């Protein structure tokens, strides 16, 4: 840990000298670009812990939601299939009764 | 620069290598879980369609 | 021969010159240094504590 702290100190001193050189060259844009690049690079640590907590929460909730929604989709499928076949059966029965009544009336 | 250097020096050298050794696995599993959530969202969209 | 067919016409009227349209391309406000780096600063803070 002390070795890494000293290495970070050396890196920061080098960065300070680079900033001094840029200022003497008035290249503030280069300094800003370097800061942006370092910011983009470093990014994360230990945030991963609650990140995984939140990801587990979301995965559990969304898998439960997927199972539920599949349940309603199958519910609708079976219900509408039953409705369609019952409608076809009633239509066939009505046609048969119609033909029987027509023949009887003739 | 101050914030990044606080981030660097707030981490143990062992944790620093963790970013490469064990935090590699942690970040890869984070990506795996994110992509799994993406797949489940795609499944939800397809099922709704 | 009382035909009244609906054959398509062939009028000459041309699409006369286009007017002086206002080509005002909105200058997309590039997120400045503070706006650009606010998200990264927040992420670094999320780890610094």
């Amino acid at each position: 840990d002390a070795l890494k702290v000293k290495k970070d100190r050396i890196q920061f001193m080098a960065v300070i000298e680079q900033l001094i050189q840029m200022v003497q060259n008035n290249s503030l844009t280069k300094f800003q670009s370097m800061t942006t690049l370092e910011l983009e690079d470093q990014d994360r640590l230990r945030k991963l812990i609650f990140r995984e907590k939140e990801l587990y929460q979301e995965i559990k909730k969304l898998q439960f939601d997927r199972n539920q929604e599949n349940k309603e989709y199958d519910n609708e499928q079976k219900d509408t299939n039953l409705k369609i076949q019952n409608l076809k059966e009633r239509l066939l029965y009505k046609k048969a009764r119609a033909q029987l009544k027509n023949q009887y009336k003739e | 620069q101050k914030v990044i250097m606080l981030k660097k020096l707030s981490t143990a050298s062992e944790e620093d290598e963790n970013h490469k050794a064990q935090l590699r696995d942690l970040e890869e599993k984070i990506e795996e879980l994110e992509k799994k959530k993406n797949k489940i969202q795609e499944d939800l969209t397809k099922l709704k369609e | 021969m009382q035909n009244l067919s609906k054959m398509q016409s062939r009028l000459h009227p041309r699409p006369e010159g286009e007017g002086g349209g206002g080509g005002g391309r909105t200058k997309e406000k590039g997120k400045s240094l503070q706006e650009t780096h606010k998200e990264m600063l927040k992420n670094i803070e999320s780890t610094n504590i």
